[PDB]
C-alpha cells in the first residue's frame, strides 16, 4: 500500500463515494426523457439517411458534395 | 459548422464538424453530471453498478 | 550602516566594506584612495590612448574617450579638429598620474596613521575632522566646503575658456569665448521654452554664461552651508544615517548620469562632431539604446556611442542602487521577501 | 474586504492585495503605484512607437497607439495627416517618465516610511487624510476633490483645443476651434434625435462645447460633494465597505469603456481616418468584435481596430468584476459553488 | 415546501423550493426575462452583421430581421431593406433591457429579502406582499400587468396610425394607415366571419392593415378596462367562485372554484400554449401581418414549430400542473 503522491491526488475520485447511491428513483425519471429524445434523433437521422424523410433542399446523395 | 437541417445530410462534411462540436458539448455536460450525481438505488441495484462486469456488458454492446 | 535591530552584525568579505562605516579615519582613507583611482584612470588612459593614436584614422573611429575630451578643451587641436601637437595630451596625463600618486600616498597615510576613529587621535586638530552619522551641522559644513571646491572648478573652466580659448565647432577652430551673463536666458533654458532647449545649446557663449552662473551658485551655496545649520524641517524629513546619505547621493548621481548620457548623444556643440562622431538617436526596445546613426561597417562605433551607452547604464544602476540603499536606510529588510509564497504578509517598515 | 463573519482571514499569495485593505497608508501607496505605472506606460510606449516608426508607410497600418493620439492633439502633424517631426513626441514621453518616477517614489515612500495607518501618524496633518470604509461623509469630500481634478483636466483640454488648436479632419490641418455650444443642441444629442446621434458628431466645435459643459458639470459636482454630505437615504440604498465602492467604480468604468470602444469603432471625426484608419463594423458571433471595413491583409490592423477591440474586452471584464465584487459585498460566499455539488 | 408529492426536495426539481419565497421568485422571473431579452438583441446584431443588400431577406435565413422590417424599420418603397442601423439600435436597446432585468434579478435573489412576508411592516415593500391563497393580493398583480400589456398594444396601434405607420402589404410601402373601427366586423373574425365569407382560420384572414390596427385598438381598450376592473375591485365574484369544475378532488363536477399555486401556473401555461397555436395559424395563413416580401411564401416550418410548442405548453404543461394543483386541493 504505497502512499504515492499521485495516489493522494486521485484517491478522492477513486473511492471517496464508493458504494453510495440515493434511495428511490432519483434522477431516473429525467433520464427517461433524454432516452426518448435521442430515440427520436437517431430515428430521424436513419430515415434521412434512408430517404424516407426528405428534408427540403437536402439531397441525401453524392450530389450534396457540391461546394468543395 | 452550420446548424441548419442540411447538416444532417450524411454526404455533406459540414455535418461532421457540427456533430463533433455539439455532441462534444453534450458529452461535457454529460461528464459533469456524472462526475457529481450519484446513481439511484433502483437503477444501482438493477444494473449492479458495483460490479464491473456490467460495464463490460454495456461497453461491448456499444462497440 | 543599517543593522536592523541587532547591532554588531557580522559581514562577510563580499559585503566587507560596511565594516568601516564607523571608523572616520578609515572612511577618509577609503575615499582618498577612490579619488586616486579616478585620477589615475584619467592619466593612464590618456597615455594608453596616445600610444595607439593614428593621425590618418578619424579620431572617433578609433576607440577613445580621452583624446576627444582633451581636444575639445583646447590642448593641441588645429583648425578643423586636427591633432597637430600630441605633446599636451602627454603633459595632461602625466600631471594626472602625479596627482594620483599623491592621493594614493595620502590614502595609505590615513589608513595607517593613527586610530581607526578620528575622535581618539591625540592630534587635537584632526579631532576637528571627526564627524557623526547623526549631526547635521558638521555635515552641512562639509557639504559647504565641497560645494566651494566644485564652484572653484567651474570658475577655473570659465577662466580657461576666456583666456586660453576653447574649441568651437561652429567657428571651426580654437577660440576665446566671452563669458555671457543673462539670467533671463538662463531661466529660459530652465523652462525649455521653444527657442531654448537645454540639450540643444547652440552657442558656447550660452554655455559659458551658464557655467559662470553655476560657479556663482555653488560658491554661494558653499558659504551658506558652512555658515548656516540645517533647518529643523530637514531633520524632520531626512533620516540621519550614513546609508541614507549614500542613498541621497546615489539618486543625485543617477540623475546626473542619465542627463550626461542624453547630452552626449544629442548635443553637437559641447560634443563636437569631428571628435566624438555624428549624433546618436535614442531607441527603446526592451531597454533604451543609442543607435550610432552611422554604418558600423568597417568603422566600429563612434566614441559618442560608447560614452552615451555606458553612462545610460551607469545612471540606471545608480538609480537602482539608490532605491536599494534608501529602502534599507528607511528600515526595510529584504529577508521578508523569502516569505512571499507563504500566507505571511510581505511587509514591514 | 468581505470576510464573511470570520476574522483574521488568511489570504494566499495569489490573492495578496486583500491583506492591506484595512490599512490606509498602504492603500494610498498602492494607488500611487498604479497611476505611476499608467503614466510610465504612456511615456515608454510613446518612445517605443517613435523608435519603430517610418515616416513613409501609412500611420494607421503601422502598429501604433501613442503617435496617432498625440498627432490628433497637434504636435507633429501639419497637413494631410503626416507626421513631420518627432521631437515633441520625445519631450512628452520624457515628461511622462519623470512624472512616473515621482509618483512611484510617492508609492515606495508610503510602503516604507509613511504611516501604515494614517490615523496613527503623529504628524496630525496626515490624520486629516485618514478615512474609514463606512463613513460616507469623508468619502464625499474625497470624491469632490477627485471630481475637481477631473473637471480641471477637461477644462484644460477644452482651452488647449480652443487656443492652440487640435486636428480638424474636415479642415485637414490643425485649427483653433471656437466652441459651438447650445444647451438645446446637447439635449438633442442626449436624446439621440434623428439629426443628432452622439456617436456620430460631425463638427469638433460641438465636441469642445460639450467639453466645456462637462467641465462645468464636474467642477460643480466636486464643489457640491466637498460641501454637501450624502443624504440619509444613501445609507439605505448603498453598502458600506471597500469592496462595494470597488463594485460601483467597476460598473462606472465598464460603462465608460463601452462608450469609448463604440466611439472609436464608429466615429471618424474625433478619430481622423489618416491617423486611425477606416471606420469599423460591429460583428457578433459567439463573442462581439469590431472588424475592418477595408481589407486587413497586407496592413495588419489599423490603430482604430486595436483600440476599440481592446477596450471592448476591458469594459466587459470590468463588468464581470463589478458583478463579482457586488455579490461579494452582498455577503454571498462563492465557497457555495464547490460545496453545493458536494451536497447535491 | 407546500407540496408533498414524492420528490419535493430533489435538486432537479429545486425551483419548487421557491414556491412561497416571494423575493427569490421575483428575482428568478427577472433573470429569466433577462434571458428572453438577451436573445433577440444578440441575434439581431448577429444578423445585421452578415446581412447582404442585393439578396432578399427570405433567402438569407434571418429569423428576427423579418419581424422588424415588417414594421417599416430600415425599409423603403418596394419592400427592400435600405438602412441596417435601426435594427442594430433595436438590438442594443434589448441589451439594455436585459441588463436592467439581470441587475434586478441579482438584487432580489441575494440582496433583497427572501420572503416579502418578512418585510419591515409597510416599508414600500409590504405593499408587494402576495399569498398564493388570498385572491385580493393577486388581483392587483393581474390588473397592473394588464395595464402594461394594454399600453404596449395601444402604443403599437398609435404608432401605426399616426407616426411613421407600418409596411402595408397592399400599398407596397410604409404608410400611416387609416384604422377601421367597425367593432362587429372585427369581432366577427373570432368566429371566422370574414367579410369574404366564413373562413377556417379565425383572426388570420384579415386582408388589410386597417383591420389589424382596429383590432389592436379594440384589444388595447378592452385590456385597459379589464385592468381597471381588477385593480379597483380585487374581490372574488360568482364567476370564479361557484363555477363548475370536474376533478377527482371530488369525483364529478363541483362548484368550488378552487385556487392554488399550481393551478394558477397551469392556467397561465395553457394560455401560453393557446397563444402558440393561434400564432401557428396566423403565420400559416395571415400574410398581411407576415408580408412574404420578408418572411417568404412557404411558411409551413415556422407554423409547425409554433404548433409543437403550443401543444407542449397547452397539453403537457397545462395538464401536468392542473392535475398537481387539483390533487393539492386535498388540503
Ligand atoms: C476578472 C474580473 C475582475 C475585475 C476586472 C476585477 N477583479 Mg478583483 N480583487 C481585488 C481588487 C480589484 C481592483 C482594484 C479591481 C479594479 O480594477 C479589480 N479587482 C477588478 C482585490 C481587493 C482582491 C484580491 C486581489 C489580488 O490579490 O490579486 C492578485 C491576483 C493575481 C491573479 C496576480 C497574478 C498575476 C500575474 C500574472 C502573476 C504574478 C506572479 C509573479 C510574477 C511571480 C513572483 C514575483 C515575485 C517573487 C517578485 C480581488 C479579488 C478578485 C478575485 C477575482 C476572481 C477578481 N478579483 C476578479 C476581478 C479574487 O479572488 C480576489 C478576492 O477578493 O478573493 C479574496
Ligand atoms: C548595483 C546597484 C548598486 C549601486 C549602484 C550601488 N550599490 Mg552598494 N554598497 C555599499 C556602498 C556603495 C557605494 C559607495 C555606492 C556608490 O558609489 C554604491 N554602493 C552603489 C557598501 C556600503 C555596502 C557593501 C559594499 C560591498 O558589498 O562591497 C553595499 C551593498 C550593496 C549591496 C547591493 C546589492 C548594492 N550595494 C547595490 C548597489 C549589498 O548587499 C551591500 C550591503 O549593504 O550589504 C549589507
Ligand atoms: C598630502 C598627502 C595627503 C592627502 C591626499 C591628504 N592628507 Mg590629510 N588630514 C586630514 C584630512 C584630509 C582630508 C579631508 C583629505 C582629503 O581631502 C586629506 N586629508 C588628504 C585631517 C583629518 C588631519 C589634520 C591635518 C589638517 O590640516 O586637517 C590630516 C593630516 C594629514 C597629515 C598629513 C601628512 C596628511 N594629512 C597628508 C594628506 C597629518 O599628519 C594630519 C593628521 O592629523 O594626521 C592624523
Ligand atoms: C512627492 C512624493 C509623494 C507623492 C506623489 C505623494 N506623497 Mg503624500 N501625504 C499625504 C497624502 C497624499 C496623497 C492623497 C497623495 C496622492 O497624490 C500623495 N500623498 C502622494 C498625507 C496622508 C500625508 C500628510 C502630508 C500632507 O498631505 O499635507 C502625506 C505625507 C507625505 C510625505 C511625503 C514625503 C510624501 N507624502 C510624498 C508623496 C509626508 O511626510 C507626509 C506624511 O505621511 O507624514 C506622516
Ligand atoms: C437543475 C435544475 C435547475 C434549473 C435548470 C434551474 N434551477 Mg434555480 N434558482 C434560482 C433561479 C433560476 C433561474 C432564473 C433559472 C432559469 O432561468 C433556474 N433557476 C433554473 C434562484 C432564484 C434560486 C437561488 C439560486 C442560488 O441561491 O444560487 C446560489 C448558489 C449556487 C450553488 C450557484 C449555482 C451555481 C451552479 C452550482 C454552477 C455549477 C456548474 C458547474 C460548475 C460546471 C434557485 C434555486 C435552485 C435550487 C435548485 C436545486 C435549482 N434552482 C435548480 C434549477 C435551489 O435550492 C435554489 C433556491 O431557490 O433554494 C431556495
Ligand atoms: C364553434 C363555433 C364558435 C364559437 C362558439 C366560438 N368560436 Mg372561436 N376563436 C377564438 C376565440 C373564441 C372565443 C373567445 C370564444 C368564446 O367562447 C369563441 N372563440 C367561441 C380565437 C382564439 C381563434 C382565432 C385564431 C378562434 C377561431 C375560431 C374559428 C372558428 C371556426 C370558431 N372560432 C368558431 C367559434 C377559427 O378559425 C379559429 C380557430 O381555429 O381557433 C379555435
Ligand atoms: C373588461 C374585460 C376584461 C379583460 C381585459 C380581462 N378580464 Mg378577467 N379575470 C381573471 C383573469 C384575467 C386575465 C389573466 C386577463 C388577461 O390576460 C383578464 N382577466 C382580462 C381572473 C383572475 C378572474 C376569474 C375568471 C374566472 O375564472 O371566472 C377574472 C374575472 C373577470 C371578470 C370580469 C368582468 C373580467 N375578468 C373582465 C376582463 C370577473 O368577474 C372575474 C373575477 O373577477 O372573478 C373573481
Ligand atoms: C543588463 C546587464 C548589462 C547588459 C549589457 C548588454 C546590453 C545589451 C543590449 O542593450 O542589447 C540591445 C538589444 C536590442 O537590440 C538593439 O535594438 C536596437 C533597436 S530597438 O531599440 O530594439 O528598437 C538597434 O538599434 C540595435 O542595433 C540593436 O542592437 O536588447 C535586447 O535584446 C534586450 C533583451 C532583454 C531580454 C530580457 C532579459 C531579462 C534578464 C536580464
Ligand atoms: C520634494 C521633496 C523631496 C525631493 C527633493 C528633490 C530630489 C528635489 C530635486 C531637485 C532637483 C532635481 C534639482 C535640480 C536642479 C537643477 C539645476 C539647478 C540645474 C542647473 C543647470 C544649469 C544652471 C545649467 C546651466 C547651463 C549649462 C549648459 C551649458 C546649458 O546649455 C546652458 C546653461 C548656461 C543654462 C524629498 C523626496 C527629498 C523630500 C520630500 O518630502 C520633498
Ligand atoms: C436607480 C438605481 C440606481 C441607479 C443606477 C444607475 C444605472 C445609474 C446610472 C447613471 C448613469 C448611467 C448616468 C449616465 C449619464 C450619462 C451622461 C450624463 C452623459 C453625458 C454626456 C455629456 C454631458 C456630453 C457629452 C458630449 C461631449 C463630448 C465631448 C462630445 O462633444 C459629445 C457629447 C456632446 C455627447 C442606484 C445605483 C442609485 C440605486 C440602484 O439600486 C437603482
Ligand atoms: C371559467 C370556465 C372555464 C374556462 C373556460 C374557458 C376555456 C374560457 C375561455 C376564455 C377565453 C379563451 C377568453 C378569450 C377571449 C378572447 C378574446 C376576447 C379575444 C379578443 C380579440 C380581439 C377582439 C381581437 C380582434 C382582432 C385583433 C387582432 C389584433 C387582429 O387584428 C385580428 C382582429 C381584428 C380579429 C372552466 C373550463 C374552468 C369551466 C367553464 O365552465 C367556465
Amino acid at each position: 500500500p504505497k502512499q504515492t503522491w499521485w495516489g493522494d491526488v486521485l484517491k478522492g475520485n477513486n473511492n471517496s463515494e464508493a458504494g453510495k447511491f440515493v434511495p428511490g428513483w432519483g434522477t431516473t425519471p429525467v433520464m427517461a426523457g433524454f432516452v426518448v429524445m435521442i430515440t427520436l434523433l437517431l430515428l430521424i437521422m436513419l430515415q434521412v439517411y434512408n430517404h424516407t424523410i426528405v428534408l427540403d433542399g437536402v439531397d441525401a446523395g453524392w450530389t450534396s458534395l457540391g461546394g468543395f | 459548422p452550420d446548424w441548419r437541417p442540411f447538416a444532417f445530410d450524411p454526404y455533406n462534411p459540414t455535418g461532421l464538424v457540427t456533430h463533433h462540436i455539439s455532441a462534444g458539448i453534450a458529452l461535457i455536460i454529460g461528464g459533469i453530471f456524472h462526475t457529481v450525481s450519484r446513481p439511484s438505488e433502483r437503477l444501482y441495484n438493477a444494473l449492479s453498478m458495483g460490479n464491473v462486469e456490467t460495464v463490460l456488458s454495456s461497453s461491448v454492446a456499444f462497440v | 550602516m543599517q543593522t536592523y535591530g541587532n547591532q554588531n552584525v557580522e559581514y562577510g568579505w563580499w559585503s566587507g566594506n560596511s565594516r568601516f562605516t564607523d571608523f572616520s579615519a578609515q572612511f577618509l582613507a577609503a575615499h582618498i584612495g577612490q579619488i586616486a583611482s579616478m585620477t589615475f584612470f584619467a592619466g593612464s588612459i590618456t597615455l594608453f590612448e596616445l600610444s595607439r593614436y593614428n593621425p590618418d584614422i578619424p579620431l572617433y573611429a578609433q576607440g577613445f574617450v580621452c583624446l576627444p575630451q582633451l581636444s575639445r578643451v583646447g590642448f593641441g587641436v588645429g583648425a578643423g579638429g586636427a591633432v597637430v601637437d600630441t605633446y599636451p595630451f602627454f603633459a595632461v596625463g602625466m600631471i594626472h598620474l602625479f596627482a594620483a600618486a599623491v592621493f594614493g600616498s595620502g590614502a595609505i597615510f590615513h589608513i595607517l596613521t593613527g586610530p581607526k576613529v578620528l575622535a581618539d587621535s591625540d592630534s587635537a586638530a584632526s579631532q576637528r575632522f571627526h564627524f557623526e552619522w547623526d549631526d547635521f551641522e558638521t555635515q552641512g559644513r562639509i557639504l559647504g566646503h565641497h560645494l566651494l571646491f566644485l564652484g572653484s572648478g567651474a570658475l577655473l573652466f570659465v577662466v580657461w575658456a576666456a583666456t586660453h580659448g576653447i574649441y568651437d565647432p561652429n567657428v571651426g577652430e580654437v577660440r576665446a569665448v566671452s563669458p555671457g551673463f543673462d539670467i533671463v536666458r538662463i531661466f529660459k533654458y530652465g523652462w525649455a521654452t521653444p527657442g531654448f532647449n537645454p540639450f540643444f545649446v547652440d552657442n558656447l557663449e550660452d554655455v559659458m554664461g551658464g557655467h559662470l552662473f553655476i560657479a556663482l551658485i555653488d560658491i554661494a551655496g558653499g558659504i551658506y552651508h558652512i555658515l548656516v545649520k540645517p533647518w529643523p524641517y530637514t531633520e524632520r524629513i531626512f533620516t540621519k544615517s550614513g546609508e541614507a546619505l549614500l542613498g541621497y547621493a546615489l539618486g543625485g548621481l543617477g540623475l546626473m548620469g542619465l542627463v550626461a548620457a542624453y547630452f552626449c548623444s544629442v548635443n553637437d556643440v559641447v560634443f563636437p562632431v569631428e571628435f566624438f562622431g555624428p549624433v546618436l538617436q535614442p531607441n527603446l526596445g526592451f531597454l533604451p539604446n543609442f543607435a550610432d546613426t552611422l554604418d558600423v561597417s568597417a568603422s566600429g562605433h563612434t566614441s559618442r556611442f560608447w560614452i552615451a551607452n555606458f553612462h545610460y547604464f551607469w545612471g540606471f544602476y545608480c538609480i537602482q542602487g539608490h532605491l536599494f540603499h534608501a529602502l534599507r536606510a528607511s528600515g526595510f529588510d529584504f529577508r521578508v521577501l523569502t516569505k512571499f509564497f507563504t500566507t505571511e504578509t510581505v511587509e514591514l517598515g | 474586504m468581505q470576510t464573511y463573519g470570520q476574522t483574521d482571514v488568511e489570504y494566499g499569495w495569489w490573492s495578496g492585495n486583500s491583506r492591506f485593505s484595512d490599512y490606509s497608508g498602504q492603500f494610498l501607496a498602492a494607488h500611487n503605484g498604479q497611476i505611476a505605472s499608467m503614466c510610465f506606460w504612456a511615456g515608454s510606449f510613446t518612445l517605443f512607437e517613435v523608435s519603430r516608426f517610418n515616416p513613409d508607410l501609412p500611420v494607421y497600418q503601422q502598429n501604433l497607439v501613442c503617435i496617432p493620439q498625440l498627432a490628433r492633439a497637434g504636435w507633429g502633424v501639419a497637413a494631410g495627416g503626416a507626421v513631420v517631426d518627432t521631437y515633441p513626441y520625445f519631450a512628452i514621453a520624457m515628461i511622462h517618465l519623470v512624472a512616473a518616477a515621482i509618483l512611484g517614489a510617492g508609492a515606495l515612500y508610503g510602503v516604507t516610511k509613511g504611516p501604515k495607518v494614517l490615523a496613527d501618524s503623529e504628524f496630525s496633518g496626515a490624520q486629516r487624510f485618514h478615512f474609514e470604509w463606512d463613513d460616507f461623509e469623508t468619502q464625499g469630500r474625497i470624491l469632490g476633490h477627485h471630481l475637481l481634478f477631473l473637471g480641471a483636466a477637461c477644462l484644460l483640454f477644452a482651452t488647449w483645443a480652443c487656443t492652440h488648436g487640435v486636428y480638424d479632419p474636415v479642415a485637414g490641418e490643425v485649427r483653433a476651434i471656437s466652441p459651438s455650444l447650445n444647451l438645446v443642441r446637447f439635449f438633442k444629442y442626449g436624446w439621440a434625435t434623428p439629426g443628432f446621434n452622439p456617436y456620430f458628431v460631425n463638427n469638433l466645435e460641438d465636441v469642445i462645447g460639450g467639453h466645456f459643459f462637462v467641465s462645468s458639470l464636474y467642477i460643480a459636482g466636486g464643489i457640491w460633494h466637498i460641501l454637501v454630505k450624502p443624504w440619509p437615504y444613501t445609507d439605505k440604498i448603498f453598502v458600506k465597505s471597500g469592496e462595494a465602492l470597488l463594485a460601483y467604480a467597476l460598473a462606472g468604468l465598464a460603462f465608460a469603456g463601452f462608450n469609448a470602444a463604440y466611439f472609436c469603432s464608429v466615429n471618424d471625426v474625433v478619430f481622423p481616418v489618416e491617423l486611425f484608419g477606416p471606420v469599423l463594423e460591429a460583428k457578433l458571433n459567439v463573442t462581439p468584435y469590431f472588424a475592418e471595413t477595408l481589407d486587413a491583409s497586407d496592413g495588419g490592423h489599423t490603430t482604430r481596430f486595436w483600440i476599440s477591440n481592446f477596450h471592448y474586452y476591458w469594459a466587459f471584464y470590468c463588468l464581470q468584476g463589478h458583478l463579482f465584487h457586488a455579490l461579494r459585498s452582498y455577503g454571498f460566499d462563492f465557497r457555495r459553488i464547490p460545496r453545493a455539488l458536494a451536497s447535491l | 415546501t407546500s407540496v408533498l408529492s414524492n420528490f419535493e426536495n430533489e435538486w432537479w426539481a429545486g425551483n419548487v423550493r421557491m414556491t412561497d419565497l416571494s423575493g427569490m421568485l421575483l428575482g428568478a422571473h427577472l433573470c429569466h426575462a433577462a434571458l428572453m431579452s438577451v436573445v433577440p438583441g444578440a441575434f439581431i446584431v448577429q444578423e445585421v452583421a452578415r446581412y447582404q443588400p442585393g439578396v432578399s431577406l427570405p433567402d438569407q435565413g434571418m429569423i428576427f430581421m423579418p419581424h422588424l422590417a415588417a414594421l417599416g424599420v430600415g425599409v423603403g418603397a418596394g419592400g427592400e431593406i435600405v438602412d441596417t442601423y435601426p435594427f442594430f439600435v433595436i438590438g442594443v436597446l434589448h441589451f439594455f433591457i436585459a441588463a436592467v432585468c439581470c441587475a434586478a434579478g441579482l438584487f432580489h435573489t441575494f440582496r433583497g429579502e427572501t420572503d416579502l412576508n418578512d418585510a419591515p411592516d409597510d416599508s414600500y415593500a409590504a405593499a408587494f406582499r402576495y399569498e398564493w391563497d388570498d385572491f385580493e393580493s393577486l388581483s392587483t398583480i393581474v390588473g397592473h400587468h394588464l395595464v402594461f400589456i394594454s399600453v404596449a398594444c395601444l402604443i403599437f396601434a398609435v404608432n401605426a396610425t399616426y407616426g411613421t405607420g407600418m409596411y402595408d402589404i397592399n400599398t407596397d410601402t410604409v404608410h400611416q394607415i387609416s384604422p377601421n373601427l367597425n367593432p362587429i366586423t372585427l369581432i366577427g373574425y373570432l368566429f371566422g366571419f370574414t367579410p369574404d365569407g366564413w373562413s377556417g382560420a379565425g383572426m388570420a384572414a384579415v386582408n388589410n392593415m386597417e383591420d389589424v390596427i382596429g383590432g389592436h385598438f379594440l384589444i388595447g381598450v378592452i385590456d385597459l378596462l379589464g385592468a381597471a376592473f381588477h385593480i379597483l375591485y380585487r374581490k372574488p365574484t360568482p364567476l370564479f367562485t361557484k363555477h363548475p369544475v370536474f376533478s377527482p378532488a371530488n369525483g364529478g363536477w363541483s362548484n368550488v372554484g378552487m385556487l392554488n399555486s399550481e393551478l394558477i401556473l397551469s392556467w397561465s401555461v395553457a394560455s401560453v400554449g393557446f397563444m402558440g397555436i393561434s400564432s401557428s395559424l396566423f403565420i400559416r395563413y395571415c400574410d398581411v401581418a407576415y408580408p412574404p416580401v420578408f418572411h417568404g411564401v412557404d411558411r409551413t416550418g415556422a407554423a409547425t414549430l409554433q404548433l409543437i410548442l403550443g401543444l407542449v405548453w397547452m397539453l403537457g404543461g397545462g395538464l401536468w400542473h392542473g392535475l398537481r394543483g387539483e390533487r393539492l386541493y386535498a388540503a
